Order: C-alpha cells, then sequence, then structure tokens
C-alpha cells in the first residue's frame, strides 16, 4: 500500500499474514506454520534522471508461543537508479543467479528449494553489491544484464577463532568468501530466455573434514526459459553446480545437477492451478554416498484469488525421495506434505 | 534408630496400583516425503499410556486415577503392588478435574486407602507423593503443602523434574489428601511444582461417577476466550473487560435461550465477569438444571436461563457391558444419547442423535448408573426401551 | 499428631508481602515485516513485574526485596498476607547483591520478621523459602542449607524448578536467614539450586540505604573482563593471568589517577589478581574514599589511588517526594547529581551534570538520607541550595 | 533447639573429597569455514573434569568415584575437605556401573566413611547426597529413598536440577549407602531424579579392582540391539522377540565357539530372552570362565559356550608405575595385554597384541593386582617375563 507520496518521495508499506497449516507424517514440518511478512519500498526523485531508493523486508513467525521470537530480515538495501544507464544497490539482497531461477519459484507454498538462503550467490544473502543495466541504455527493449559482487561472510567474532573472522560471522553452512556473478535475460512479448553464472571463494571453515564437498570455489551455471501470456505460465530452469549445493547438514555436493519446471493457468473466475517438478541430483559426493538424489518431488496445487488482497491455497508435495541411509544422515525430508493457506495482503 | 517414612509407606503401598492403558485415536495421514526445512500447515493409531491409581473401595475394586491416562482407552490393565494383575473397565471420568474412576474386574483381597479430610490442610503440612514418573515403576517422593489454592488445587513441592504427573498425595498418616494431576493438558508433565485435586473433591466427584454415570456439571455451552485473542481484535470489541463469545454451542441452553458470538459477558447473577477464566470457573460451581442470569454486551443486552449437563464428561462402550457416547439428561429424566459415530455399531441398533432411555430393558433408567446396573445383572435378553422424544421403539 | 511447618509458618506469613511493580523502559523500535528465517543484527514500553518482599521494620513500613523486581519501577504496589493493599516507594537498591528496600506508604498494624544471625548457619541446617514462583500467589517450599559460600551467598535446595527467584529464606524458628536471589541477571529464574544473600548482609546493606540514601561501595571505575575475551586475543595480550582492562570509566578515579585500556591488573595491595572476578569482588570489600594501590601490566606499570561511590546503586525520583539520578559524593560532602536525562524535568530546574546539594533547602545535606528527610517534612517551599563546584545557585 | 543435619555432616565431610581430572582424548579435525545453516555429516584435545569421591580406606588412601569423571585421565588431583591437596592414580574402573577407584598418592591423616548395608534399605528411608553440582564446590542436598530397583540401582529425590551426577549417598547415620551416578552417558547430568549404585555393590566392585586389577565380569562378546533398529528392518528379521545380533566380536567366545550376526537369541540357559537389555543384564550376573548355553534363531540354531573377561573394564598406564591397555586373562592365568596403540611406547618394548605376563619381573603374575604389586615394590631392574602364547621373551 502506498501510504506516502509527496514532493517526489514515495513510501509503500506492504505485508501479509499467511494463516498456514502443514499436514505431514514428518512431525518436524507438521502443524501450524502461520507467519507474517512486513516491508517497505521507498523512492526519492533526486533529478529527472536520478532516483534513490531503499527496500526492507522482514519475516516474523506467527506459530510460536510468547516466550520466544523467531524473525529475520529477508532483504535490506539502498540504491541509485539513473534513467537509461542502470542501477546500483548494496545490502542484503538476492544473488544474481535468482534473476533466472526465480522464474520457477512461483508455487503456492513449496518450490524454489534446489538452493537456499545464505547459499553463496544463489538466493538471499549479505553484502551484495549489484550493478544492473536495463534495456541496454534503452536501445534494446527487454534485454537486461547484471553483475554482482559479494564480500566475505566468515567465522563469528568473539568465539575464539584465530582466522577467517568477520563482524557478521556465522556457521560454515552459511559462510562465503568473496564472490562475483552475472546474469543476462531477454524477454520478447510473452517469451523469456536467461542465463547466469556465479563463482565464490570457499572459506577454510567450509573446507574441513567435518563437511563433504571440499573445494577452492563454489560455481553455478544456470539456463532458464519462460512463457507468460494468454493466462498461461510455463517456466523451466537447469543449473549445474560445483561445491555450491548444500546436502542437508552434511556439507555440499561436489557436483549437482538441478532442474525445476512449472505449469500454471489462470481462470477468469480466480482459480490458478499449478503443476511442478523439481529434482537435484548429486554426484561423486564422497563418504561412499556416490550418486544420490538430494531433492525429488512433484508439486500439485491451486490458489484461489478473491482479489489482489485476499487469497487461499492448497499445495501438495508428492515426495519421490525414498527413506535411506543417505537422506537419514543428511536430515532430508522424504515424506509428502499438504499445505493449506489463507492469506491477507496489502 | 533413625526416622523413616518406610513404616507408613508399608501400610500405604498395597493401595497404590499401576495402570497400563492401551487404546487408539485418530491421527492425520502423514504426507511424504518429509522435508525438515519446510515448516508446513484419518486413521486410527494405537498408543500406550501408563499411570498410577489408588484403590478407594476394596469391595467394589474402585480405583481413582487421572483422566489423562485412561482417556481413549480400549484396554485398561491394573497391577497391584504385590504383583497380582487384573483387568479394569471405565466407570467414570471428568476432564476438567483430570480425575477418573475405574473398576478392577474380579477383585480378590484388595486394600483401600483411607481418605483424609482435605479441608484440614495447612501449608507447612508434610506431604508424600506416589507415582510412576518414567514408567520404570512406583516412585515415592516427599515434601510439604506449598499453597492451598483457596478451585482448591493443592500445590506441593513433592513433584518430579521432567516427569509425568503421578497420582497419590498422602499425609504422614498414610491417608489420601489429594490426587496429583497434570495442568499441561494433552501432555502430562509438570510446570515445576505439583498440583493435586484435594481428597474431599476427589471423594465428591468420584461418588457422582458411581451413582449417576457421570458428574453433574452444567455447561453454559458457549465457547470462547479472552479479549486479547486475534478474533477480539480482528473483530474490534468495544469495552474490553470480560469473556469473549467466539461461538454459541449447538443445541445448547445458551443457543436455545438466546445469545450470539461477539457479546462479551460482563456479569453472572449480578457479579462482575472480567475473564473467560472467571466465568468458566463460576459456571463450574453449578449443577445441572440450575438457573443463572447473566449480562451480555452488544449495545447493552442481558438474559436469564437454565443450563444442562456438560458434554466433556461422557460415557462410551462401558454402559452396555458389551461394546460399541451417551450422558445424562437433566434431572433423573433418563439417559440421553449424544453424537453417534461412523462405525455406527450403536446407531446400527436403532439409536439416533437424541434418543433417551427411560426403560431399563424393561424398568426405570433415570440415569446411566441404573441403566448400566441392569446391562450387568441380566446380560441375556436386552430390549432398550428408548424414546428419542416421540418414537418409542424397543431395539435389542 | 503429626509434625508440621504450619505452626511457625502462621507466625511468619504476616511478615511476607506480595509486590506488584508497574514501570517502563526503553526498547528498540520493531522493524517490519518479520522474517523468522532471517537472523538479524527508541520508545518507552510498560512492563509488569511481581515478586515477594519481607517486612523488616513494622513502624516505618520497611520491606526488603529483590532489585530485579522493583528496578525501573514507576509504580510499586504491596499486598499484605491478610489482603490489605498499600502503595510503596523506593528507598534503596543495590544491583550487585540484587537487594532493594522499599517503604509502604501509610502503614497500619504491620508485622516484621525477626532477623537471625547468618553467621551461625551450618550446612545440614533446615531451611524454608517463601515466594511467588509463577505469579499464582505465595508458595512455601522446604529443604536445607546446601553450601555456605565461605561473598557468603547461601546455597539451598529449597528452590523451585523453572520458577522466579522468590524472596525469604527462613529457619525452623521463623527467623530470616537470607533473601533468595536471582544469579541470572536481567532474567530472574534459577540455575537448579537456590542462592540467597545472608541475613546479616541484608541487615547491613539495608541500613545503609536507610541512613545514607545508598550503599557505600566504592568502584575502581574500570570496566573489562577476562583474558579469554575476543578483545584480549584481537589485541594479543602478553602474560595472561589477570584482569583485562577494556576501558577506563570517564570522570573516574582510575581515569583521574591514571590508567588506560589494555593494562592487565596483576595485584591489588600486593595480593595477586588472577581474574576480573577476583578483582570485582575485592574492590567490593572497600567503602568509598578508601585507598588501594594496584599493579598494572603494559611493560611493568603500577599505581596507587582512592576510589569514589559506585554508579550502579543510585537514586531517581524518590529523593524529592515529588517526581522527576543523584547519588552520594565522597564522605558526608553533600549529594552529587549524575547523568541528567532527555525529558529534563530536573535539568529544567537548573541542575547540570555535576551539581552538589549541601543545602537542605536551607540546612545541611551531607547525604540523600538527610536531603530526602527534608523534602518530606516541609513540602511547602523548596529552594535547593545546590552548588555544582562553583556556581552556588538556589533554584525552586 | 532445632533439628539439623549439620551434626552428622560434620562427622561425614572429612571423608568426601573433590576431584580434578586433567586428560586428553581424540577429537575430529574441525573443517572450516563454519556454516550454521548447513547441517553436515584426528588430534588429541585436553579437557578438564571435576567430580566428588569418597575415602573408603584411610590407610591405603582409597577413594571411590564415578568412572565418568576419571575416564581418560592423564592427571588426577584430589583435595580433602580441610583443603589439603594430593595427587591420585587410577587403580580401577568399570563403565557399566559407572564406578571407579583411585588412590591418593602419599596419604597422611585421612578419614574414611563407614559403609552401611545396602540390603537393609527401604523406600521411606531418609537420604542425603553430597557432590559438586556446578563446580562451585561441595553441596549437600537431602531427601528419601524413592525406589529400590529390586540391578538394584537406588532411586532418590535427593538430586539436583540440571546438575552433574554427584557422588555420595549417605543415610541419617552418616554411613555410605550408595554412590550417585549418571545414567546419561558420555554426558553426566540427571533425568530428573537420582540413581545410585548401592553401597554393597560398591564394596564388591571396589574390592575386585584392588585384588585383581579389574572386575571379573565376563562378556558374551556379541554386540547388537533390539528388534526395532533400522538393521532389524533393513534386514527383515523373522519372529521378533529377542536380542538382535548386529555383529559377533572378534577373538571372542561368541566368535570362537560359533555365532553370526542376524541370529536373534531367544533364551539363555533355558530362560526366555526378550530384549538385548534382558540379555546384557543377565550376562552381567556371571563371572569369567562361566558356561552359559543359549538358543539362537536363524531357522532354529542353538549352542553352549564359556565366556572371558569383558573388554570395557581395562587398565592402561597405571600397571607399571612408570607410564605408557592390558586386562586379566581367564582365571589366575597371568595378565593378557590387548589392543596396542599408535604412539607404541609399550609395543616398542616388545609387547604385541596377545602377550601374557605370568612372570612378575621374576615371580608369579596371575593378575594385574600382583603384577602392579611388583612394579611398585622394586622400581629398579625390570624384566617382563612375558609369553604371548609361544614366544617367551624377557624385555626390560
Amino acid at each position: 500500500a502506498e501510504v506516502y507520496n509527496k514532493d517526489g518521495n514515495k513510501l509503500d508499506l506492504y505485508g501479509k499474514v499467511d494463516g498456514l497449516h502443514y499436514f505431514s507424517d514428518n512431525k518436524d514440518v507438521d502443524g501450524d506454520q502461520t507467519y507474517m511478512r512486513l516491508g517497505f519500498k521507498g523512492e526519492t526523485q533526486v533529478t529527472d534522471q536520478l532516483t534513490g531508493y531503499g527496500q526492507w523486508e522482514y519475516q516474523i513467525q506467527g506459530n510460536s508461543a510468547e516466550n520466544e521470537n523467531n524473525s529475520w530480515t529477508r532483504v535490506a538495501f539502498a540504491g541509485l537508479k539513473f534513467q537509461d544507464v542502470g542501477s546500483f544497490d548494496y545490502g542484503r539482497n538476492y544473488g544474481v543467479v535468482y534473476d533466472v531461477t526465480s522464474w520457477t519459484d512461483v508455487l503456492p507454498e513449496f518450490g524454489g528449494d534446489t538452493y537456499g538462503s545464505d547459499n553463496f550467490m544463489q538466493q538471499r544473502g549479505n553484502g551484495f553489491a549489484t550493478y544492473r543495466n536495463t534495456d541496454f541504455f534503452g536501445l534494446v527493449d527487454g534485454l537486461n544484464f547484471a553483475v554482482q559482487y559479494q564480500g566475505k561472510n566468515g567465522n563469528p567474532s568473539g568465539e575464539g577463532f584465530t582466522s577467517g573472522v568477520t563482524n557478521n560471522g556465522r556457521d560454515a553452512l552459511r559462510q562465503n568468501g568473496d564472490g562475483v556473478g552475472g546474469s543476462i535475460t531477454y524477454d520478447y512479448e510473452g517469451f523469456g530466455i536467461g542465463g547466469a553464472i556465479s563463482s565464490s571463494k570457499r572459506t577454510d571453515a567450509q573446507n574441513t573434514a567435518a563437511y563433504i564437498g571440499n573445494g577452492d570455489r563454489a560455481e553455478t551455471y544456470t539456463g532458464g526459459l519462460k512463457y507468460d501470456a494468454n493466462n498461461i505460465y510455463l517456466a523451466a530452469q537447469y543449473t549445474q553446480t560445483y561445491n555450491a549445493t548444500r546436502v542437508g547438514s552434511l556439507g555440499w555436493a561436489n557436483k549437482a545437477q538441478n532442474f525445476e519446471a512449472v505449469a500454471q493457468y489462470q481462470f477468469d473466475f480466480g482459480l490458478r492451478p499449478s503443476l511442478a517438478y523439481l529434482q537435484s541430483k548429486g554426484k561423486n559426493l564422497g563418504r561412499g554416498y556416490d550418486d544420490e538424489d538430494i531433492l525429488k518431488y512433484v508439486d500439485v496445487g491451486a490458489t484461489y484469488y478473491f482479489n489482489k488482497n485476499m487469497s487461499t491455497y492448497v499445495d501438495y508435495k508428492i515426495n519421490l525421495l525414498d527413506d535411506n541411509q543417505f537422506t537419514r544422515d543428511a536430515g532430508i525430508n522424504t515424506d509428502n506434505i499438504v499445505a493449506l493457506g489463507l492469506v491477507y495482503q496489502f | 534408630q533413625m526416622p523413616s517414612l518406610a513404616p507408613m509407606l508399608e501400610k500405604v503401598m498395597p493401595s497404590v496400583v499401576s495402570i497400563n492403558v492401551e487404546g487408539s485415536t485418530t491421527v492425520n495421514t502423514p504426507r511424504m516425503p518429509r522435508n525438515f526445512q519446510q515448516f508446513f500447515g484419518g486413521q486410527q493409531q494405537k498408543f500406550m499410556a501408563l499411570g498410577s491409581g489408588v484403590i478407594i473401595d476394596a469391595d467394589k475394586g474402585y480405583v481413582v486415577t487421572n483422566n489423562h491416562v485412561v482417556d481413549n482407552a480400549t484396554v485398561i490393565k491394573v497391577q497391584l503392588s504385590d504383583g497380582r494383575k487384573f483387568d479394569a473397565k471405565m466407570v467414570g471420568k471428568d476432564p476438567r478435574s483430570d480425575i477418573a474412576l475405574i473398576q478392577i474386574q474380579n477383585p480378590k483381597n484388595l486394600t483401600a486407602i483411607k481418605m483424609a479430610d482435605s479441608d484440614a490442610l495447612r501449608v507447612g503440612d508434610y506431604t508424600v507423593a506416589i507415582g510412576n514418573p518414567f514408567g520404570l515403576g512406583e516412585t515415592v517422593t516427599s515434601g510439604i503443602v506449598s499453597a492451598l489454592g483457596r478451585e482448591n488445587f493443592i500445590q506441593t513441592d513433592a513433584a518430579i523434574n521432567r516427569g509425568n504427573s503421578g497420582g497419590a498425595l498422602v499425609n504422614l498418616n498414610g491417608e489420601l489428601i489429594g490426587i496429583n494431576t497434570a495442568i499441561l493438558a494433552p501432555d502430562g508433565g509438570n510446570i515445576g511444582i505439583g498440583f493435586a485435586i484435594p481428597s474431599n473433591m476427589v471423594k465428591n466427584l468420584t461418588s457422582q461417577m458411581v451413582e449417576y454415570g457421570q458428574v453433574k456439571r452444567g455447561e453454559l455451552g458457549i465457547m470462547g476466550t479472552e479479549l486479547n485473542s486475534e478474533l477480539a481484535k480482528a473483530m474490534k470489541v468495544d469495552a474490553q473487560r470480560g469473556a469473549f463469545v467466539s461461538q454459541v454451542l449447538p443445541n445448547s441452553s445458551a443457543a436455545k435461550a438466546g445469545i450470539k458470538a461477539g457479546d462479551v459477558i460482563t456479569s453472572l447473577n449480578g457479579k462482575p465477569i472480567s475473564s473467560f477464566a472467571a466465568l468458566r470457573a463460576q459456571v463450574g460451581t453449578m449443577p445441572v438444571g440450575s438457573k443463572l442470569t447473566l449480562g451480555l454486551l452488544r449495545d447493552g443486552k442481558q438474559v436469564n436461563v437454565n443450563l444442562e449437563l456438560q458434554q466433556s464428561s461422557q460415557n462410551q462402550v462401558d454402559s452396555s457391558s458389551i461394546f460399541n457416547e451417551m450422558s445424562n439428561k437433566g434431572k433423573d429424566q433418563g439417559v440421553v444419547v449424544n453424537n453417534v459415530k461412523t462405525g455406527t455399531p450403536a446407531a446400527q441398533i436403532g439409536l439416533k442423535k437424541g434418543d433417551v432411555i427411560i426403560g431399563a430393558n424393561q424398568q426405570a433408567v433415570k440415569n446411566i448408573a441404573e441403566l448400566r446396573k441392569v446391562l450387568d445383572s441380566k446380560p441375556s435378553v436386552l430390549a432398550l426401551n428408548i424414546q428419542r422424544g416421540d418414537s418409542t421403539i424397543y431395539l435389542l
């Protein structure tokens, strides 16, 4: 909702409450999953060509008792945009690989989980410096590219570490050395085609015997396709990764091949059914694991839109992973899940 | 030599029994695979429960215990402290107090505890609890009376860190002063100290189950909560200092007589009602058929009405010694059956949703105690003189 | 009949009171939306606290309690065990010991506990604690003296699983032996066993608050920690076996006299100092104006100096019966006011950052006890003979 | 005046000591960086442990304590209650019971506790525990006998919320009735109540360590678990009601005599074996060289055999007063050495994997008690008359 628009400054205050419940034989995901998100997007006109902006988004879980608080910052960044040249922003933001993979992250509840948060340059993460050029100086409609740098996020401070520390340090599964990446997308009418590449130094804390997938750098290569017209949405992405994909709590995959596909239709009366397939196939994993499925599921669901502010959905994760030693060791969910959600948003 | 509680414990233990319950319940069907990094959101499932109980009538083999142990039981076993094993059947239960009564099938040479007078309890008084903490057996722990409520829940430090709310609370004379309970419902386990129902209340609730089939506690049939709930805000309630009515129960007196969700009760018989709590407790100090006029708030609405037996304390497959959810209806006006199920073993016998049973298969059945008193004496021919209002049929 | 603690508890309870505090504090402004899968990292907020206290002077209505309960109070209410309600005002507090003193406003017919001699305590001795564990009221729990420190914190197993550090610790004669505390600061709640300040220390700290306004404890004004901290490593400290000086406090004696972050104190008056701990405790056995020469370490530095009253134990809006953070200055050399705030109700009255008050609105104010002794007798005309060093003004 | 446990505690404390262990162990090498949002899945590391112990022989300076404290010790220090400090050496340990024996090096004026007869214990009996809960020192807590097992682990409510399983359990007469233990192995810390080994068992296990070097407990050398394990399913086991054999230990009697993973033992000397548990406990009621015939299940297999000393309770660098893992072999048939290590200080001395030592550097060494009895009397010239089956060499 735009709550302020005066003398060239605009402020949009937005959010949602998702009354949400999971049904699953897996009791670690089963039960109340209610949550809310809040955010703001602000923009200020500096000149006719130059605009400054900032965005912040926060998630607060609504499913805990009052003696605890489970909340986090999704994004927080400030930036400058110049008409027909580009933009730059810095902060917690999305990695440029997400420019392509976001195209299949459109499912009612699940999806978008061949990668995670704080996972090199694949999704949300800290310390992104992002440069973007839209429409190639305004001379090629629909063509966009981006180049991104990520600074090191290392070991926690004040915990007796003698190397690799940063002020905002964290556990090794969520660390990263310096990284660089890029994306190109082209959209003509309904069609879209895109590609992205990322390369991040891996830290010493990540390259210990306690984690599978030791390596100097984490690399990702992504291609994507999209069709979005005539009430039909189709998209697919394929990603090859090296020492970049987490294998639950075990560490990372030496190599992984990720694939996601989605098909959706929008009825006039407000119903939007969705069908999707995701898989992540790991190779040469180490410790005798050899080749294993990290993720494999079919997602069938539907959303009903009452209007732009109220909707309800059901999403059914038909989980094709089988319960074995590998998935047990990594703590990967192999059970089906049904989600039922009712969402108010502004 | 040295002092010891062993001498009175030896005169007490024969009255404490162990209880093993086996039963089932409805669980949701697991959706696979299972993703532990994905916070989501019908089939019977067997479960096992275990708890303690106290022999309260040696002749009838009456054992008092917690309702959180025997609830949903299909099979309830009892083992005496000398090791003799018996079978038991439900005779009564009351979820509010978390107290239940059972009967050993075929008792032989039993010992019953003597019940002391709860009303004479004082805080510095010594206390001893007996229970089965972690399953490993019968543990006794000692202490004192910490708080005497003043409902008079007894508070005592003779509890157990992380263990399940045992059972008997006894004084230094070996007399029963309270049955330990669990205020952490549908859990079992304590908050840090122990809560017991006082022996005098146990005696009282227990006799009702015997002589009526259930405890005479009338419900106002509303359901709701405080003025903080998301619904009190999401619906913006004016003047907040009372009980929020989230819904009026079907076929209830609140429903029948008049009332609708939203109104916030402000008083009960002239007295102020500042919280659902206050109210839930006040309506619990009134036996069926009573009349209690309360003030509601919409713009300024108020009514007067009479309540009927609650639905929490009910019976199931223990009325007819055979096997198959009735309860009492008003005063001694027969036994009214409630919500029938899906398996329909009892509905299959010509019993609908509101079928009374004044005919004791031939005689008077003003209540479940009586009714069950007949389906136990003459298990030969059975013709239930039921009349669900009009239809007065006689099924077998 | 049977033994019981009820007979002495009846002679003790009238001295134990309940305490309800209402007050506010500064919390950070919530940033929305809220993302529970995003581990991040000014406005007053009202809060409510509740605890127990013990009547220690029936005539003056003096009640001892924990500082973690009354801290930041705006309104402090007291309810006797017979149910009479009163208002109370802060008279003193001392965060180190977690002990505070309050005064019932308008006492009438009160009972005070007798204080026993802490020094005569022995480990197998019997103990009884009285407190308000979960808010639900006044709970008593029993046990014995577990550890006699030997600061002499008393250790006892008469605590409570998961509950808030109650208050009174009494012996079998009903005499006060210690006030139970919370060593889990800015939390309340125990580690597994109970910690009490001994009655003799309670008597001592308590009288100081009365006869001076605060407790005479001098601070060395350094702040720092052990040689393990990230800063002792991130700054690589040579010879590690002492107290790490992270910073020297402003306008302090450590500051004034000479010292700078980094030096690791190695001794205090000849004796070895192996940990901030050792030091923080040693400086706590020395009243204001004392002189203590200690050895520092940079290459081999050492000095001698005299400390002044600490800043932890201070006063606020209770000196002037009216409403509005002073403390004592050296010996009976008036009352020096400290860090003024933003609302500036007292700064607005011509009181800066270092303004002494030797003039009792006309007389001698060598201390806050005296000063407050006047702003309570003659609430008519008030002219504060303050002199912040030079300026000797007289504000109203 | 008032009753107190202080008078007997004063006659008991001189027998309770504090114990500080220093030692190392093998930890995995940390892989960096560290990602806390990434659930994954050799170097010696020093650690420090601390616990309590009880002086059981004043002359020999024999102190009983928990094996979870001294396990892996390199250096074990003891401090008496009067503050005198001593050094100690391992004399014995037994992980099953979690009980260990040590000897103060150079005792002078010690006091030993008197051991009472465990067999005379009864549930209401009074109990007092003494231990070092959180390191801060020697804490005593009181209570009663909660459960008398009936292995006879004693259960008592004289424990401590969140603390480490202390040590001595004493009756009201100051006599030792049990040593408190930790059933939360390789952790320390309790389940909610206290578990103690009874004094009579302590006496028995303890003498064995003295007069033999270790406790005579024979093992069947199988290793496995219940019929629920993933391997009992992943391998689909027919007829499930017994002990699942996951593996037969190398060079064992189960191995030697005949048996292979999979078979589920169903009985032991005619009696039913329904769980590894039942079995692990039954084989623990049989000293070395015993013969126990048990029924296995594959299609219908059964055998008879004789077991040898277990491998859990063994010795290390305390046999030769010098420094460097042997154990006893069958009856008094010398001392058989087991799995040598990598540093190889003892292998370097001509000692292989199966080398017996019947020669006491000249005399008879039917056991480690004797052997060690010689490597302590004549520390001058040492020639180990070892014969690992055939080779009868004489190393220094």
